[PDB]
């Protein structure tokens, strides 16, 4: 699964 | 010598408003090309018709999924995952255009437009744009999300070229 954090 | 490439944001077929980059050919030639070719169609595929799938407010807006549409598909011209250019750009302020990738070394067609400051994805985040203008057409996007990434309404990408 894709998709930066914070 | 930057490449100009936009995408004619819409919300539930409704077209909201324009949003075009500048893809940073200077910095990151080779991640800025990929969203240039993906962005024309002239590879065959790319974002046309695609939607922002993770929206969470005062984060960033996510989206570049035209195979799975999740976070999950998504393939980059230089065949399917290109190593990440450099992280010589960070990630400033609200408007930043940054590689949406799956732990490092996976660059694809997933990208996300920061709508705040994100110092902490500098060095994991390739960035390689930015809003020029309708940089308040994304903060009309940034209400449709949630804390979890999960969008109200359906933003999806229009239409999408280079103009300049």
């Amino acid at each position: 699964h894709a998709g930066p954090i914070a | 010598v930057n490449p100009t490439v936009f995408f004619d944001i819409a919300v539930d077929g409704e077209p909201l408003g324009r949003v075009s980059f500048e893809l940073f050919a200077d910095k990151v030639p080779k991640t800025a090309e990929n969203f240039r070719a993906l962005s024309t169609g002239e590879k065959g595929f790319g974002y046309k018709g695609s939607c922002f799938h993770r929206i969470i407010p005062g984060f960033m807006c996510q989206g570049g999924d035209f195979t799975r549409h999740n976070g999950t598909g998504g393939k980059s011209i230089y065949g399917e995952k290109f190593e990440d250019e450099n992280f010589i750009l960070k990630h400033t302020g609200p408007g930043i255009l940054s590689m949406a990738n799956a732990g490092p070394n996976t660059n694809g067609s997933q990208f996300f437009i920061c709508t705040a400051k994100t110092e902490w994805l500098d060095g994991k985040h390739v960035v390689f744009g930015k809003v020029k203008e309708g940089m308040n057409i994304v903060e009309a996007m940034e209400r449709f999300g949630s804390r979890n990434g999960k969008t109200s309404k359906k933003i999806t990408i229009a239409d999408c070229g280079q103009l300049e």
